[PDB]
């Protein structure tokens, strides 16, 4: 069917021609609605052309199916082509489309964004229109950075095609009807990753998101780790508030969270959460201690992203620094504490973190964690022991480390510098008892039967 | 404190042993086998391993009599997917562990997965006990092993000791002593912290 | 809306109130929103439609609604009957007018039937 | 609560060109620190590059420190 | 101090408030009690109060000391939220502690407090005495600024800023000290200032 191809190449060379050339008519109107099923069914053969074909020809019913000056283009057969492409199971039809257009024009944009808002309003296809409306990442600064236009740049100067609000407001109403009709598990952990960077700020009023993130984020779970991003983007820009902020980034720092994927993103959110100028020494001593004894059970690509930000608290407030230089400033005290020990004052599982009693304990945790088994968590687990020199630690440095990194560090050295070995190695390493030699058994072989 | 190929050995253990929520018992058997072979490599350089740690209370709360309630630790608590837990076969001795255990049996007998997590659970008891033996310096102890004793109670409770053997109780009320001990020891021996404690310049 | 609507009656805003009155969503709202702030937002209703007239057919919608989910909720209340006698009175002064209205609306009917006869024919011929 | 701290960390050492020392001091007299730098040469770099007198090094963005570091690198490419 | 040109007061960081006198080198006293940063403080106006201080800190306390006795705290009130603002009353008797979503309207002559007021949402900053110590002026993190009267305490009026506001005050002319205009420092940066001529 490569010569119906040609075919329609040059058909369509033909229509654009008699258009802007352009009972004896009514034929010649006839033409495109005759073709109009041609070129949907050439969209499901390669329809990669015949798309620049279908983005031709509502170029030229723009420019001369009408007497007026101003093009009106049917967004009836938009609709059917947004209808047939968004149905379609290729990926490289919508590809083309989501590249070659719609990131790259607006007109497109903003009468593809009605086109879904109707369709929608009329689940693999639902997976379809999610993936094209995660598409459009950039979102336009101001009323002159539209600039470029595909058919008839207005010259209304009020035009909706020219105000930025409409097009956020066609934008913000195709992604209501979308979050309407209802979305899947792996698409809601889609948007709530990608929000506060490319959904929300779509938006004419993110109102109803705060809703939504507030729901998502009092649920529980990973999905709060994901929605604290957007809640922290409606308490910025439009200030809509959570009610105890705090208690409730106390309640989300837990058991199984330095284990996850998004600690990076969280980790992020929290060095700004915990800059602030309003926050007390019992607070922001409370996050200290709570993610020590959370650092015992913690990564060695999370105790390097942990400890830095400690440095950068313990110099940005001082009272916090007697969790690790305690005096017992009376000698009463002296002979209590050596007749019996110093149990740790330090509350655990308790709401509030101004009621924690984070002041007047100590990081052992982080004195113990500065025995770890890797180098590199073993020397940045120092910076507590050793001086307060330099201003600040940078975060960026010490983030996103993870398993693969932490193992390509030692592939990325020298193949050997001349290593050393174990010497007297016994012949007993798998033998159960070896009576005769007086050294003890492996306990591996204590506890475990080879045989 | 650095090797170039020793450590590295150290970083596979720890990547295999701090994520893979276990799947299987096979998981579990190489779980533990790379536990005491960490322990190993953690003798007479009195180093802490966290995931060790984790690991071997998530095996202990995951072979599951009854249920992880509730205040069981700060680590990550996992679920059991296939019934990967203990039955009431009380009559099933324990046994030392073999390494076609890193084979996986989807048609496995029951009287055959009971005897093996009797003896992971018993296996696992025995590296508690060298761990806390190995580790009774390092003063956030009490912090590290109050999950050890508390789930070690939880484990000897009314309806968790019926499906558990009278050696299981021993090996557990064992650990229980031995750590309610070494945890009167170290709070006995904690004192604040004095870290900075600097020479001025001249 | 629930949150941003509880939000905007709780601290008397302006704002949020009327970006949220402005626009299924005014169901869940009403239903996702305080039981208290109820009578707040039945007197801002009646506020803003005393003050706009063009602005009926919404808030006699919002008004209707939230007397449908939070019924009992304001009788719980019952000190405060008063903003629904506010509420009545507004309505009243709404309904006030209609015989008279209803009179000139037929005195119009007549001259809008014969425009549209004179057009039907002026089309055909 | 949670009041934006974006700009109080300003008292910290920069680093520039030849100097890996220039605090907060002002803009022009942060300026002389750099060697080769002079008194009244400090004033003709800042009137070009739309910086005001009045703020200190540290309140500057990563976009407007680095306009000080081209400039101070070829002073022919902008006029003098 | 309102009365006396030399002496000052200040609340710093750690634990302490403190008494100095311009020509001394040396606080001339000092008050201890608070567990975490003090943070607002000012001192008590009235022909009685000659030396009495209140200062609220972070610990959600208010306390108000006697400068004639350097022990504890004469009085103390223990609030729910870190408090952020404190301003007596010109009659010297209440007092008014901004802690978290609610201010807090206090006696200081029978050790007792008379009620707490909620009507802000984000956390209120900054409180201002007005027209002619008649109406409190508090100023919030939520862009709002809200006038109560001082007798019943109602919400008597509004307005709302474009961002979220750290300081108010109404300032005044002159004789009679009629208001001239009110200022709004926010958190953007901006000083707005509205002026009233009358």
């Amino acid at each position: 069917p490569k010569w119906s191809l040609a075919a329609a190449e040059a058909l369509c060379r033909v229509f654009v021609r008699l258009l802007a050339a352009g009972t004896i008519i009514n034929w010649l109107r006839d033409r495109l609605s005759d073709y109009d099923g041609v070129l949907l069914s050439m969209l499901q053969s390669l329809a990669v052309h015949a798309l620049v074909l279908a983005m031709a020809v509502l170029k030229a019913q723009a420019q001369h199916l009408t007497d007026r000056e101003e093009a009106i283009f049917p967004r009836s057969f938009f609709l059917e082509i947004i209808a047939v492409v968004l149905e379609s199971p290729i990926e490289h039809l919508r590809g083309h489309f989501s590249e070659n257009f719609v990131k790259k024009y607006d007109d497109i944009r903003f009468y593809t964004f009605e086109a879904i808002k109707h369709f929608l309003t009329e689940e693999d296809v639902r997976n379809n229109v999610f993936n094209l409306l995660l598409s459009i990442e950039d979102v336009p600064e101001s009323n002159d950075s539209l600039e470029n236009f595909f058919i008839e740049r207005p010259p209304k100067k009020k035009h909706p095609l020219l105000s930025l609000s409409q097009h956020k407001k066609q934008a913000q109403e195709a992604w209501l009807a979308f979050m309407h009709l209802g979305l899947s598990k792996e698409q809601r952990k889609k948007v709530l990753e990608v929000m506060s960077a490319s959904i929300a700020p779509w938006f004419t009023k993110p109102e109803m998101l705060m809703d939504f993130l507030t729901d998502c984020y009092n649920s529980g779970g990973s999905v709060s780790l994901l929605a604290l991003s957007g809640v922290f983007y409606l308490i910025q820009e439009r200030n809509l508030d959570y009610p105890e902020f705090y208690t409730k980034l106390y309640s989300l720092l837990d058991a199984d969270i330095l284990h996850s994927k998004y600690r990076s993103r969280f980790f992020r959110l929290l060095d700004t959460f915990l800059a602030s100028t309003h926050l007390p020494a019992v607070l922001v001593a409370s996050f200290i201690k709570r993610l020590a004894r959370l650092a015992l059970n913690a990564p060695p690509s999370a105790i390097v992203v942990i400890v830095p930000w400690f440095y950068n608290l313990f110099k940005k407030h001082p009272l916090t620094t007697f969790m690790m230089h305690r005096v017992p400033r009376t000698k009463e005290e002296r002979e209590k504490l050596e007749k019996d020990g110093l149990d740790d004052p330090f509350l655990p599982n308790e709401t509030d973190p101004m009621e924690t009693r984070a002041i007047d304990s100590c990081l052992w945790e982080i004195v113990q964690l500065q025995s770890h088994y890797h180098p590199n968590v073993a020397t940045i687990c120092k910076i507590i022991s050793e001086q307060f020199t330099k201003q600040a630690y940078n975060l960026e440095d010490f983030l996103d480390h993870s398993y693969g990194s932490l193992l390509e560090a030692e592939m990325t050295k020298e193949v050997k510098k001349p290593p050393v070995i174990e010497f007297m190695i016994p012949k007993h390493i798998f033998t159960k008892a070896a009576p005769e030699e007086e050294k003890k058994d492996s306990l591996l072989v204590s506890l475990w039967d080879f045989g | 404190h650095f090797h170039q190929v020793c450590t590295p050995a150290m970083l596979a253990i720890a990547r295999y042993l701090g994520q893979k929520v276990p799947a299987a018992l096979s998981d579990f058997a190489v779980g533990i086998y790379l536990s005491i072979l960490a322990l190993q490599y953690q003798d007479f350089a009195k180093r802490y391993v966290p995931e060790m740690m984790n690991f071997l209370l998530n095996t202990l709360c995951a072979l599951a009599p009854e249920r992880a309630k509730s205040k069981l630790g700060n680590f990550p608590v996992h679920e059991p997917p296939a019934g990967i837990r203990i039955k009431d076969a009380t009559n099933t001795p324990i046994r030392q562990l073999n390494c076609g255990d890193c084979l996986r049996k989807d048609e496995l007998s029951p009287a055959e997965t009971s005897s093996l997590q009797i003896a992971i659970l018993s296996t696992a008891t025995a590296i508690l006990k060298s761990a806390a033996d190995t580790w009774h310096k390092l003063p956030a102890f009490i912090e590290s092993f109050q999950p050890a004793l508390s789930v070690a109670q939880h484990l000897l409770t009314k309806p968790n000791a019926s499906h558990l053997p009278s050696s299981l109780t021993s090996k557990l009320n064992d650990l229980a002593s031995h750590l309610s001990r070494l945890l009167q020891l170290s709070r006995l021996s904690r004192r604040p912290l004095e870290l900075h404690h600097h020479r001025p310049l001249a | 809306l629930g949150t941003v609507l509880n939000q905007a009656l709780r601290t008397d805003d302006s704002d949020l109130l009327e970006s949220c009155l402005q626009t299924l969503i005014i169901q869940n709202t009403i239903n996702r929103m305080d039981s208290s702030l109820a009578g707040t937002l039945l007197s801002k209703l009646a506020a803003r439609m005393h003050r706009r007239p063009g602005r009926a057919f919404g808030l006699m919608r919002w008004i209707q609604w939230t007397l449908v989910a939070h019924g009992g909720a304001l009788v719980t209340q019952p000190d405060l009957i008063n903003r629904l006698t506010e509420l009545s009175r507004v309505l009243e002064e709404r309904s006030r007018g209609l015989s008279s209205l209803l009179a000139l609306k037929g005195k119009l009917d007549m001259l809008d039937a014969q425009l549209k006869y004179r057009k039907a024919l002026k089309m055909a011929g | 609560s949670l009041v934006s701290g974006e700009k109080t960390n300003f008292n910290h050492i920069l680093r520039l060109l030849n100097t890996n020392v220039d605090g907060k001091q002002k803009v022009v007299y942060a300026l002389t620190q750099i060697k080769g730098v002079g008194r009244r040469y400090s004033n003709l770099v800042c009137k070009k590059a739309d910086v005001d007198l009045k703020k200190r090094a540290g309140e500057l963005t990563s976009e407007e420190l680095e306009r000080l570091v081209t400039i101070i690198q070829n002073p022919l490419a902008y006029k003098i | 101090s309102p009365t006396e040109l030399t002496t000052l007061m200040s609340c710093s960081d750690d634990k302490t408030v403190r008494l100095w006198d311009l020509p001394s080198n040396d606080p001339t006293r000092l008050f201890t009690g608070h567990t975490d940063y003090v943070r607002c403080g000012a001192f008590m106006p009235g022909s009685a109060n000659s030396n009495l201080l209140v200062s609220g800190s972070y610990d959600e306390t208010v306390r108000v000391w006697d400068a004639r006795a350097p022990g504890g705290a004469v009085m103390t009130f223990k609030h729910a939220d870190p408090i952020e603002d404190v301003l007596p009353l010109p009659s010297g008797t209440t007092l008014l502690a901004a802690s978290g979503n609610a201010i807090s309207v206090l006696d200081l002559v029978a050790a007792k407090p008379l009620r707490l007021i909620t009507n802000h949402q984000k956390t209120v900053t900054s409180l201002s005495l007005a027209s002619q110590g008649r109406r409190v002026v508090s100023g919030s993190l939520d862009g709002h600024v809200k006038v109560f009267e001082t007798t019943s305490w109602n919400v008597v009026a509004g307005a709302k800023y474009p961002s979220p506001i750290l300081s108010l005050s109404v300032i005044t002319a002159g004789a009679s000290h009629d208001d001239r205009h009110l200022a709004v420092g926010m958190q953007s940066g901006v000083l707005s200032i509205r002026t009233r001529l009358s």
